[PDB]
């Protein structure tokens, strides 16, 4: 029987996904910074509205501006709730970060172990077509330099920080590792004699004088699925964790959203995104009500001059009552 | 390409090699095998260069052949030097322990005796005896010299420090490392025993014959065997400490040019070998003695491909050196399983016995015998034909499978089962003699009833080994996949003609299935037709079969019903026996008897009523009997067993 | 002898999984620690509203700067709280990477079990370690779905164990485990995953390089065969072909250095924010009047809205 290996094109797409998952930490940090920007703009506008009320500059009422009494009570209370929603949103931001960090660690340990499993006489576990071993020059999505623990990408590396800057979404990046996008010829590689045991569950493979018959060995969280007596030939078919048979083909995931580790990332990152969008909608609709009753004099007032003139007015309005 | 980079360890060895290359170049064309030499500081830098794909081959003595097999070198024996006649080539020497007749002590009684050694740190005179007696030595076993001096009651170990270890020079004061010391070398070690200085001499099988020409003088001497018995000096092959290769060519286990080394060295021995050319001599050089190859060599022999370092050197040699290097010193039984079906059952047996029996899988029976031999596994149940092979490989039988209903099954020995030729009642044209050009169904090749008995009786008729020409087609699992004897098999793809249950026509039941579906004759035990017919087998194919529809082929061109087997059998077959490593008889016998009383033919034949004791029959010759051994011996010419070929390369 | 293939001990496996769930719990720890700071900040909002009520009713005399710094605080703090939450996401993510790296290793070893005699995680018997023996790794039958998720049961209660990162890292060092409790020596359990020599990771050859499980936890030379001779050391401490080395200093292991660095950072930012709030609270208090001080939180906010709506119109 042929002895084949996992191909560098599969490994690189799996690593690409892992650096995207490390970047989720930076994605949630940037997205939250957009909301604090929107909320700071809301805080400014409410001082501008308060100034207009004191200076009697609030329009006679084009829209319903005649009830500033209530439409200011509600704004100062909505402003308080948004602060509690921001904190709930940030809690989800850290859970999404951790969950994605997990999925990445899992995938990185998988590929790294195959990358290291390489020796002389064209014996390897990661190929570059019909040859190998794949070195750091190949596998550039996985490594920074010659294969080792210190050449794997770390969370602050430029590669991770720059992947968080793209317009690519989780679903697109997940699909890049599915059996459909990849295909047999991008998963199986090597010559027919590369002696890779990590990819053989038949006797003398993962176990010596035996086979893992108790558990269907899965790498990733169910990305690459083995049975009990796989050749080592790297015969691949599309399928999930429960699909592998004893003598059949290795099952490569058809739907990466069905894998244990990605299920939580999708769920927790969705929870962040929903929470974030809902705060942004609310800030928008309250600012829609504010920008109506302000008046050009008070609308133009910006930054340091806004606090200056507001305190100028509060001290004058207090001495108006005191005299 | 076709060049072999040979490793030379000196200046004089490197110039003989340039002469070797140049003389080869003068007699072999451009296309053919060529030598190129590489110079290195020592044999260790040579083993290292080969392993690091810098060089390709080097000739080594047994001690170095051991270091080359260990990791990270992973080298192996590929070609060997032979000595003497072409009829009995003397590839190996036998390390023996010579004694005087009636001194009345065994191997286990050596403590307190006076020993004679060739020299300190020499292979048969020191490394082998002391390596094996390692755990009989008193604590502290380090330095080794102190432990040896406190074991024996006086020695002669030349090249040892008498200032530090005086008991080691008691018989040759000074421990002189030259022939000026009367008791130095093989002749001196023998002289030390002859003069009555020592009580035991650690020498070679040859030493006595080189020192006493008279068979009546030699008669006053005996050898010590490891089984704690003595034997005559002329019985060294049956009574030795170790069997050691003289000088071996080694190469890389993977990507070592094994066939190109053989080609070059076979071509070399024909042109410049012993008494061939006035021009160049492979086994002589003006620049020195034993250059590249020993001067005494008569030529070369190919080492069988199945042969690995541990097997080539033997269990005894390996055990002695491991003990010297490691110093490691003080159940359960590892049962070998034949593929996933036997292993499934072996797993239930492992958990149920709760760590009394352990498992190991191998795809073939000879692969399993090889696991027993080295130590990867401890025991397995074998058919008669495989007991012959396993036994010839040094393994021994411990329990016999019993099939007859008895009062005390455990202690009632059986004469065996019967080998029969099964036909359909419908194929009435068939006679024992009318089988040529027909379809056969064998249990597997090398098996008693399935192969060794009918193919032996056929070989005594056609006087040739082309059985695939005799039959049109058939299924004999284990045969070459391109043979006509694999054409009727039912195995899926690679599993076709495989000697395990992945092949649907493997075994007694499998061969019977073959007869019903494709074949026209099946070779099995006498109880196969009754065990499957009349509903007894619930399988779809067998469910509706009745034994009235099958007949037996008698040797006198007669046909009789299946029940009339007693007077219509090919021959009596020795019962299947449980074989093991000699140094495990006791434990296997103990745990199997214990186990047996507590708890397809998976692991054991399904018609085993119990495992029965053996007595003086603890050898394959004794167990199988004089008659079966003779019949298997008549088939050596037709053998296809790569393991048998390997085992008989050491013990023919 | 040379063909001897040792298995990792279950107690060493559980200890790694223990660390792995402590690291998953770091997300809950940063979230909880961040919730304290918001409590401390809400007290500042309750104390500044207490001051404005006094203001709209010594050496506190300058009314302008009191309310200029009050409006300033409303913005200066949230942009420094943004800085601490940013550090919390990285510390939570970097921790999750280290958790996954250790999880894949142990989980793969846990799945490489076969009926009897051959497996990678041992309990001394000829039966592989099961979920009941690997209690800190799995919540039932061994599989991808039975490993602990970050919102899981024990991840949350691990996050409140009062154990520090440095202590949980020490728990998996060579000393804390002991030379005889890491690997099951003197036994042939056929685990090829712990063999760099020929017939191990590769079937016919030694590796061209060293190998590591974890990111420096378990380390092997290029040609490890037979009885594993474990010593304390790091990925760099693998000199010979025979070398097997388990971490002595977990803070020197690649994947953990970033967890230490980024958790320390978040704490550094969290402590800077905490002191700022304390110094502000202490300076606002000397201006608040006793009438407004003894005032309860509920009616304190009712009274603010009163003077607030008074001054507007
Ligand atoms: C042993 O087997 C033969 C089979 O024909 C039978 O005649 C004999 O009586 C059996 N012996 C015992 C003791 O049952
Ligand atoms: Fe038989």
């Amino acid at each position: 029987n042929e002895r084949n290996a996992l191909n560098a094109t599969a490994a690189n797409k799996v690593c690409g996904l892992s650096t995207y998952l490390k970047g989720i930490a930076h994605r949630v940090n940037s997205e939250s910074a957009v909301v604090t920007e929107k909320l700071s703009d809301l805080k400014m506008r409410s001082i501008q509205l308060q100034l207009s009320v004191m200076r009697n500059r609030v329009p006679s009422g084009e829209q319903d501006c005649k009830d500033i009494r209530t439409l200011l009570k509600t704004v100062l209370r909505n402003e308080f709730t948004f602060q509690q929603e921001l904190e709930e949103m940030r809690n989800a931001s850290a859970l999404a970060a951790a969950a994605a960090g997990l999925a990445a660690g899992r995938l990185e340990e998988w590929i790294f172990v195959f990358a290291q499993a390489a020796g002389r006489s064209s014996q390897f576990c990661i190929s570059v077509g019909k040859t190998g071993p794949a070195e750091y020059n190949n596998l550039q999505e996985c490594f920074d330099g010659t294969i080792g623990p210190e050449t794997l990408y770390k969370i602050e590396d430029s590669r991770v920080k720059e992947s968080a800057k793209t317009s690519l979404q989780l679903h697109e990046v997940l699909s890049s590792i599915s059996f459909g996008s990849l295909g047999v010829k991008n998963i199986r590689g090597g010559n027919g004699k590369d002696g890779c045991n990590l990819v053989r569950t038949d006797t003398d493979g993962v176990l010596e004088g035996g086979s893992p018959t108790r558990h269907n060995l899965t790498w990733g969280g169910g990305v690459m699925n083995f049975g009990s007596y796989q050749n080592g030939s790297m015969y691949v078919e599309g399928g999930e964790y429960g699909d592998a048979t004893e003598y059949g083909a290795v099952r490569w995931t058809e739907d990466p959203s069905k894998v244990s580790i990605f299920k939580d990332v999708i769920r927790l990152f969705a929870r962040f995104q929903e929470a974030k969008n809902a705060v942004v909608k609310k800030i928008k609709t309250t600012v829609d009500e504010l920008t109506k009753c302000i008046g050009q004099k008070e609308a133009e007032l910006t930054n340091d001059q806004l606090y200056e003139e507001f305190i100028w007015e509060t001290i004058n309005r207090l001495e108006l009552s005191k005299r | 390409d076709k060049t072999v980079r040979w490793c030379a360890v000196s200046e004089h060895e490197a110039t003989k090699c340039q002469s070797f290359r140049d003389h080869m170049k003068s007699v072999i064309p451009s296309d053919g095998p060529s030598v190129a030499c590489v110079k290195k500081a020592s044999y260790l830098d040579c083993i290292r260069a080969i392993a690091a794909n810098e060089a390709d081959a080097v000739t080594l003595d047994a001690g170095l052949v051991y270091d080359a097999y260990l990791a990270p070198n992973n080298l192996k024996p590929v070609v060997a030097e032979f000595y003497g006649s072409k009829e009995d080539p003397q590839t190996f020497y036998y390390a023996v322990a010579v004694v005087k007749k009636d001194s009345g002590f065994q191997m286990n009684q050596l403590r307190g005796k006076k020993s004679c050694h060739t020299g300190l740190g020499r292979s048969a005179g020191w490394n082998i005896p002391i390596g094996l007696l390692y755990c009989d030595l008193p604590e502290p076993r380090k330095p080794l010299e102190k432990a040896v001096a406190n074991f024996f009651s006086g020695s002669c170990a030349p090249c040892a420090d008498g200032t530090d270890f005086p008991q080691l020079c008691q018989l040759c004061p000074g421990c002189g490392c030259s022939t000026l010391n009367q008791y130095f070398g093989y002749s001196g070690a023998f002289k030390c025993l002859k003069d009555g200085a020592g009580d035991v001499a650690f020498v070679k099988h040859s030493t006595i014959f080189e020192n006493l020409a008279n068979k009546a003088d030699r008669d006053q001497y005996e050898l010590l065997c490891l089984d704690n018995t003595r034997k005559p000096v002329d019985e060294y092959k049956d009574c030795h400490l170790a069997q050691v290769p003289s000088h071996t060519v080694v190469a890389r286990s993977m990507g070592g040019k094994e066939d190109l080394i053989w080609e070059l060295l076979n071509q070399a021995q024909e042109h410049f070998g012993k008494d061939k050319s006035k021009e160049f001599q492979l086994f002589s050089s003006p620049h020195g003695k034993d250059l590249l190859f020993k001067d005494s060599a008569h030529g070369f022999l190919k080492v069988p491909p199945r042969m690995d370092a541990k097997m080539y050197l033997g269990y005894e040699y390996v055990t002695a050196i491991r003990n010297l290097r490691e110093g490691t010193c003080p159940k359960p039984v590892k049962w070998c399983a034949l593929s996933h079906h036997e292993r499934l059952k072996c797993d239930e047996w492992s958990v149920n016995s709760v760590g009394k029996i352990e498992c190991v899988s191998a795809e073939t029976t000879e692969d399993c015998i090889a696991k027993i031999m080295n130590g990867e596994a401890d025991a397995m149940s074998l058919d008669g034909g495989f007991v012959y092979i396993a036994g010839k490989c040094g393994l021994v039988p411990v329990l016999a499978e019993n099939y007859n209903k008895s009062d005390n099954c455990e202690d009632t020995p059986e004469a065996g089962y019967f080998a029969v030729a099964v036909v359909k009642k419908s194929a009435s044209d068939l006679t024992w003699d009318n089988l040529k050009g027909k379809k056969s169904c064998h249990t597997a090749v090398g098996r008693t009833a399935g192969w060794n008995i009918p193919m032996g009786l056929l070989y005594n008729k056609i006087n040739h080994c082309r059985f695939d020409e005799f039959f049109s087609e058939g299924c004999a699992p284990g045969s070459k996949k391109d043979s006509s004897l694999c054409k009727l098999c039912m195995g899926s793809g690679l599993n076709l003609c495989e000697p395990n249950n992945k092949e649907g026509y493997y075994g007694y039941t499998g061969a019977f299935r073959c007869l019903v579906e494709k074949g026209d004759v099946a070779f099995v035990k006498h109880q196969t037709v009754p065990q499957n017919t009349g509903g007894k087998n619930p399988d779809p194919w067998a469910k509706n079969l009745n034994e009235k529809d099958y007949e037996l082929l008698c040797l006198d061109g007669t046909r009789k019903p299946v029940e009339e087997y007693a007077n219509c059998h090919l021959a009596r077959a020795p019962n299947h026996a449980v074989v093991t490593r000699k140094d495990k008889e006791a434990c296997v016998h103990k745990i199997l008897r214990q186990q047996q009383h507590l708890f397809k033919d998976l692991l054991f034949r399904d018609d085993t009523v119990c495992l029965a004791k053996l007595h003086d029959r603890n050898t394959y010759e004794k167990y199988l009997g004089e008659e079966y051994v003779k019949a298997v011996g008549n088939l050596r010419k037709c053998s296809t067993s790569s393991l048998l070929e390997a085992c008989t390369f050491r013990r023919p």
